[PDB]
């Protein structure tokens, strides 16, 4: 209740509490009133979250791994293409509907999880695993199967600790990833092309330099 | 009771503007800040203005000064553009953004000041940019911010009546450099030089320059 | 206070005089959650224990390298050591080191989170255990007197070592040659010959 | 009735019954006012004092055994036996540590008194910025009144060494070749002299130092305070 | 005052005050970003 917010002297909104983990009080349109829509609300952010993590990894760590020497990948935006033109590659539409197959099974599991968090541990389900499906009580985090190694798995505010670091970092790593699509629209260049682009010249190679984002009729 | 604005006329503004603020003289003859709420708005924002305008004026007038003895300083209404030419390495939006992100910072804190008057001092600041408080009878806040930051040589921290000469000298210069700045603003339209330049050329002959024979102001002759 | 009179020490380094060279220094209450300190104090002896091992291997071997005793194995730079063939090539070597690590840091990962669970071989024989950091590897038995005070020695060694290795890492990024080779290099003038006149530390000088 | 700084005055109230030395009852601004404040000033006067009298001693030391070096150009044109960068850093390191513990005793006084290498060795009790000890062999006289002439060296000293800034600026050369330049014609020396203003009319004198310098290299903006504000 | 601004917060006031606004916004995006006929990103 006391934490602190995003604006400090703005209190926070009577509905976002203080339970959730990466709760600062920002809500300024107010989306989350309902109980219900701010539950699959924070579903959402933990799945956009946890995808803009694999997704920023998979872009950064490849970059900065061709950079210095290894690996030599392409860079993330033209990587669809360079695949696309392999000799045994999988054609677009198949490769889709591959994707698009396991994940119609895999998402609808998760979403029959976010109704009744305790779903799909009824026995029958599967062939004896649905027993890992049990969840932890709240949507989100199944645990179980998930999370091999039990980090968190003991004094339940070692679990509350690691959910404010992770939710952060996806926080981080959502807003790294609208920073790629946005550099790479603007500046045909990397992330890393455009970080070690900035730091020569700060004053004079930035977002009012590029021309797309401040528009050109304007100026 | 106190010196108004205008010697006699006791219709001065009712009793919201009594002699209790610092610069008080019952001047809001079109009632701009009858409201409480409003008037403790203004209240803010003359201080911030003047103490602004005091800046800016003392910028302009040194800066002025020095294009008088050849220092390579352009005057106060090119140093954009001079700035500009001079460094072409840097980019005017950058600048611009720049100056509002980091203009931003200071007064969203001044901000969530003045809509809860101490709420600024806690969390990553201290405790000293609490605030003081002041005007309104409140007691934390305002724009008289004390402590050891913003008051460090600690010139309104003890004896009640030299915090009060302090104030009204701030409260008055302020005032005058806000009309100076008018002024400031007035002559480049008219004349076309800087400040100190218009002075020098006016005390050199006080006559034949005064705002009639600028041909702009008296605009006929 | 120790670390820098006139200060205060954070508390939770206040009455926690258990752990090697506490100074109060913790300006940033990295360790203000007791697990969070009990993770720390480890890692603090691990990084302190391979640093000390690795600036001991980069004293002596380029100290060998320059006076001249190791043949063509060691008459070369510390970080030009992979152009040397070996037994093996870098790849065997690497992978070979996984395993054993992975099974060296695994038994001792398996003591850190039950202390004393993980002692016995095999073969049955069983070694003593005391505090979490310190599995009583003692063939020579140097724990018996003035405990603490060896404990104090130790951490402090290791401190000066990982400061060392950072000086070495930091000094081959910014000037050429071996380790020594720099400290000669210093000692030659040494009023021109520091940090500030590089071109790589202040950047405000020359570019 | 007592020592006023202008006969006639009261004095305000806090500088009323003082017990720091050379207290004359001045402060016209009331800075002194606050009694925290009060100290750290008093400690960052002493400093002063103690600084401008070594730099006007040494000035006056160095302009008589080499008067062919101007003392505010005598930085860059000396010859130093080491670099000018190791030099500055061996400068900040040992200042930082001596000025870093004096600091921390002015502002908690049972503090940095104990020597770190020898645990024997220690300050006795003293007073804030009045060290004694090893720091004060020989005493000639009493205390008291011996502070009360340190204020005072310490006061025209200060105004001294201004003064020595501000001749080399408008005059060129070292303290005693100005007096030596004003005694051959009081009349015509004198700053009412060098410069004046009327209206219509501004006579500044010009800088004998230079806008720029040259320092191995790089330039150092060494130019004259503040130009064109001269009268 | 406080009458004053409730008389500015008046339907025939705020709505011409809203609808100025909301003209003077067209009235620029077309000024600067003029016979745009599809919406080309
Ligand atoms: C980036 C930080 C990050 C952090 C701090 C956490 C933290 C947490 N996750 Mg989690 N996650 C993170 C990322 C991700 N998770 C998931 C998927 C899940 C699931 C499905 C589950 C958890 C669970 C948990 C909890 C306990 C296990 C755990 O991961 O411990 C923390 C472990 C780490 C911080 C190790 C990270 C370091 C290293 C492996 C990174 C390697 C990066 C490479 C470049 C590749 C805990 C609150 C479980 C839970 O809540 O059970 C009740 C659970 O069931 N996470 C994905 C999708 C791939 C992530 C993607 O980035
Ligand atoms: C969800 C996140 C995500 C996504 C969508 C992608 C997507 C992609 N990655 Mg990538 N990657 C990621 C995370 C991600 N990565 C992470 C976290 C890392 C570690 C830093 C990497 C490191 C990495 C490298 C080094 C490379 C890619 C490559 C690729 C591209 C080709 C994939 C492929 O070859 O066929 C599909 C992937 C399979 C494993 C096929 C499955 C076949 C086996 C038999 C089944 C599984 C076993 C593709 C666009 C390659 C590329 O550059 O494209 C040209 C490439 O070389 N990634
Ligand atoms: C933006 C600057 C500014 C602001 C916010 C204030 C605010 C305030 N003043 Mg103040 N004042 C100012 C400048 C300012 N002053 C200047 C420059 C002078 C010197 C002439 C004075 C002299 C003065 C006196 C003598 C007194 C006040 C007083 C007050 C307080 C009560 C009056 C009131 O609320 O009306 C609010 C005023 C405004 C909201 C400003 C509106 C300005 C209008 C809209 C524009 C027209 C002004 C200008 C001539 C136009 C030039 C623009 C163009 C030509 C470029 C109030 C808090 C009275 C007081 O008791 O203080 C506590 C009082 O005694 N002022
Ligand atoms: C990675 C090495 C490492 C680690 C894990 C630790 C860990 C610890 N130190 Mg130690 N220390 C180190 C290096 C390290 N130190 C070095 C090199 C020195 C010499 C300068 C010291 C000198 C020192 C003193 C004097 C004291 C400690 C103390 C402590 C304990 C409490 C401080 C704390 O909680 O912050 C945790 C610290 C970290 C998590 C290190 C983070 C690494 C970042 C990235 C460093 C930043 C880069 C660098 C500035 C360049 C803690 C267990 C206090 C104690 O009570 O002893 C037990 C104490 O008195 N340390
Ligand atoms: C400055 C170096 C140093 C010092 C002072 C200590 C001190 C200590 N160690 Mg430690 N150790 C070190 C380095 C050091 N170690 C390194 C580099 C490693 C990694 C291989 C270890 C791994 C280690 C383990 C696993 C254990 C200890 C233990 C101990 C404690 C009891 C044993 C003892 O006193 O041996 C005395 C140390 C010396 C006399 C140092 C002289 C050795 C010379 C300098 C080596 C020269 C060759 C070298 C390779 C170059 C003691 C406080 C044991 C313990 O905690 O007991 C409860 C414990 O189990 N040490
Ligand atoms: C572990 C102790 C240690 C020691 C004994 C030395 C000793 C030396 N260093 Mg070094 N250094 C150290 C740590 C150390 N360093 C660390 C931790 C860093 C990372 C910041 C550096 C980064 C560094 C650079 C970039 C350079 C040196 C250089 C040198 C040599 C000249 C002194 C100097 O200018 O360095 C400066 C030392 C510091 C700025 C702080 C050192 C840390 C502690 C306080 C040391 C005690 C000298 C022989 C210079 C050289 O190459 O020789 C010509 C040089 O260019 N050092
Ligand atoms: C003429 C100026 C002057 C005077 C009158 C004093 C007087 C005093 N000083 Mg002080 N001091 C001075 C200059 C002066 N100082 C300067 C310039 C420095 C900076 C280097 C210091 C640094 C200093 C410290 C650190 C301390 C004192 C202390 C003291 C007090 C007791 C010790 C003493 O009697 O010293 C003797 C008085 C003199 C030596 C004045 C004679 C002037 C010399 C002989 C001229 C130089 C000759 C040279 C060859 C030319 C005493 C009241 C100590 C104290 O406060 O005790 C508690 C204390 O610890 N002084
Ligand atoms: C421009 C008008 C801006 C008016 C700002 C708000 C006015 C409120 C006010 O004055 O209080 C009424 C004020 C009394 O204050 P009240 O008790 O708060 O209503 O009434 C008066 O004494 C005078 C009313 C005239 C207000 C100025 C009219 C415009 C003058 C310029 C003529 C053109
Ligand atoms: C903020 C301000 C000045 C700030 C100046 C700045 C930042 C200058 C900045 C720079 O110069 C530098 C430093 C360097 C240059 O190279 C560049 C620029 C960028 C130029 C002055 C405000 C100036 C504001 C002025 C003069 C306001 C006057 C208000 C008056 C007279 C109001 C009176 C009344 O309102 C009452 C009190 C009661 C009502 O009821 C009745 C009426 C009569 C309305
Ligand atoms: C409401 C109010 C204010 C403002 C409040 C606001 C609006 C706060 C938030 C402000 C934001 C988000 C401002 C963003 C500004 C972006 C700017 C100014 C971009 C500028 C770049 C331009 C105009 C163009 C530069 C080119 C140059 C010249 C070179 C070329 O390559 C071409 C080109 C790119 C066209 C102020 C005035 C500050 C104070 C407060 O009291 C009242
Ligand atoms: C909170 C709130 C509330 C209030 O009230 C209001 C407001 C303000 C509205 C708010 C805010 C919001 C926000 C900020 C949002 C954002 C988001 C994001 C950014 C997301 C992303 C998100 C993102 C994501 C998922 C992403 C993901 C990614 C991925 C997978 C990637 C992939 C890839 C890779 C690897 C590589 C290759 O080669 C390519 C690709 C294929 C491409």
């Amino acid at each position: 209740a006391t934490r602190p917010l995003w604006q400090p002297g703005v209190e926070a909104p009577k509905h976002l509490d203080g339970t959730m983990p990466g709760d600062f009080g920002f809500d300024p349109l107010n989306l989350g009133v309902n109980k219900e829509a701010l539950n699959w609300y924070r579903n959402a952010e933990l799945q956009n979250g946890r995808w803009a993590m694999l997704g920023v990894a998979g872009i950064v760590i490849p970059a900065e791994l061709t950079r210095v020497g290894v690996l030599n990948v392409p860079e993330w935006a033209e990587a669809g293409k360079v695949y696309a033109e392999s000799e045994n590659a999988i054609p677009f539409a198949s490769l889709l509907m591959v994707q698009l197959f396991l994940f119609n099974f895999v998402e609808i599991k998760r979403w029959e999880d976010i109704k009744k968090p305790g779903s799909q541990a009824e026995p029958g389900s599967f062939l004896g695993f649905e027993s890992g499906f049990k969840g932890t009580g709240i949507s989100g985090y199944p645990g179980g199967a998930f999370n091999p190694f039990g980090l968190g798995n003991s004094s339940k505010e070692a679990m509350d600790d690691l959910k404010w670091r992770e939710i952060r970092n996806g926080r981080l790593a959502m807003v790294a990833f609208l920073g790629f699509l946005s550099q790479h629209a603007a500046t045909g260049k990397g992330p890393l092309d455009n970080l070690a682009d900035h730091l020569a010249d700060p004053w004079g190679a930035n977002f009012c330099s590029n021309g797309v984002s401040i528009p050109s009729a304007l100026g | 009771v106190r010196e108004l604005w205008f010697p006699g006329n006791k219709e001065v503004v009712p009793d919201y503007l009594d002699g209790s603020l610092v610069g008080d003289h019952g001047f809001d003859p079109l009632g701009l800040g009858s409201s409480p709420e409003q008037l403790s708005w203004n209240v803010h924002a003359e201080i911030f203005h003047g103490r602004l305008a005091m800046t800016g004026v003392a910028g302009i007038l040194l800066t002025s000064l020095l294009h008088k003895g050849g220092a390579d300083v352009p005057e106060w209404f090119e140093a954009g553009r001079v700035y500009l030419d001079r460094n072409p390495n840097v980019d005017f939006g950058a600048l611009l953004f720049s100056t509002i992100v980091m203009s931003g910072f200071v007064e969203f804190k001044r901000l969530n000041d003045i809509r809860n008057p101490g709420s600024q001092g806690s969390g990553i600041l201290p405790e000293d940019f609490k605030g003081v408080g002041g005007p309104q009878g409140r007691t934390v806040g305002g724009p008289y911010v004390g402590g050891r930051y913003f008051d460090p040589m600690g010139l309104c921290r003890g004896s009640p009546e030299q915090t009060l000469k302090y104030k009204w000298n701030e409260i008055r210069n302020g005032r005058l450099a806000m009309m100076a700045f008018l002024g400031f603003a007035a002559q480049y339209a008219a004349t076309g030089k800087g400040p100190i330049d218009n002075l020098v050329d006016h005390v050199a002959d006080p006559f034949h320059t005064t705002f009639v024979h600028n041909g702009v102001s008296v605009p006929f002759i | 206070a120790g670390w820098d009179l006139s200060a205060e020490v954070p508390a939770h380094l206040a009455g926690r005089k258990d752990l090697a060279g506490n100074y109060g220094f913790d300006p940033l209450n990295l360790g203000k959650n007791p697990e969070a300190l009990k993770w720390y104090q480890q890692a603090e002896l691990q990084n302190g224990r391979w640093a000390m091992l690795g600036v001991a291997g980069i004293l002596v071997q380029e100290l060998l390298h320059s006076t001249g005793l190791g043949g063509k194995a060691a008459d070369v730079y510390w970080f030009d050591a992979g152009n040397n063939t070996f037994w093996a090539p870098k790849e065997t070597l690497i992978a070979i080191s996984f395993l054993m690590f992975n099974w060296a840091e695994l038994n001792r990962m398996q003591d850190y989170i039950k202390p004393g669970s993980n002692v016995t071989d095999p073969f049955g024989n069983k070694i003593k255990y005391v505090e979490l950091g310190y599995p009583g590897f003692d063939p020579l038995s140097f724990s018996k007197n003035n405990f603490d005070e060896w404990k104090l020695k130790e951490i402090k060694n290791a401190r000066l070592a990982m400061l060392a290795f950072l000086g070495i890492v930091a000094q081959h990024n910014a000037q050429p040659g071996s380790p020594l080779e720099q400290l000669g290099a210093h000692l030659a003038n040494p009023w021109k010959n520091h940090f500030i006149n590089n071109g790589v530390s202040p950047f405000l000088t020359d570019n | 009735a007592r020592a006023n700084w202008l006969p006639g005055s009261d004095f305000p109230a806090h500088l009323e019954n003082c017990k720091l030395p050379g207290c004359y009852g001045f402060d016209p601004l009331g800075l002194g006012a606050n009694e925290e404040r009060l100290a750290w000033f008093a400690e960052s006067e002493r400093v002063h004092c103690r600084w401008a009298m070594l730099g006007v001693a040494g000035i006056l030391v160095q302009e008589i055994v080499k008067p062919d070096v101007f003392w505010y150009t005598s930085g860059a044109t000396v010859e130093l036996p080491f670099d000018i960068t190791g030099l500055l850093a061996f400068e900040l390191f040992v200042m930082h540590w001596v000025e870093s513990r004096r600091g921390y005793d002015i502002k908690k006084p049972g503090s940095m008194d104990q020597d770190p290498i020898f645990s024997n060795f220690k300050l006795p009790a003293h007073e804030p910025g009045y060290p004694g000890g090893i720091f004060a062999p020989f005493v000639p006289g009493s205390l008291e009144e011996l502070k009360v002439k340190e204020i005072k060296n310490g006061r025209l000293a200060m105004l001294a060494f201004i003064g020595f800034t501000m001749a080399a600026q408008v005059t060129g050369k070292n303290p005693l070749a100005a007096l030596r330049e004003h005694l051959d014609n009081p009349l015509g020396t004198t700053i009412f002299s060098k410069a004046v203003v009327v209206p219509g009319q501004a006579v500044v004198p010009p800088c004998a130092i230079p806008d720029t310098i040259e320092f191995q290299g790089i330039t150092i903006p060494a130019g004259c305070f503040l130009h064109s504000l001269w009268p | 005052m406080k009458d004053f601004t409730t008389y500015l917060s008046t339907a025939p006031v705020l709505t011409l005050l809203s609808v100025t606004v909301v003209a003077g916004l067209l009235i620029e995006i077309n000024r600067f970003f003029p016979d745009a006929l599809i919406a080309a990103f």
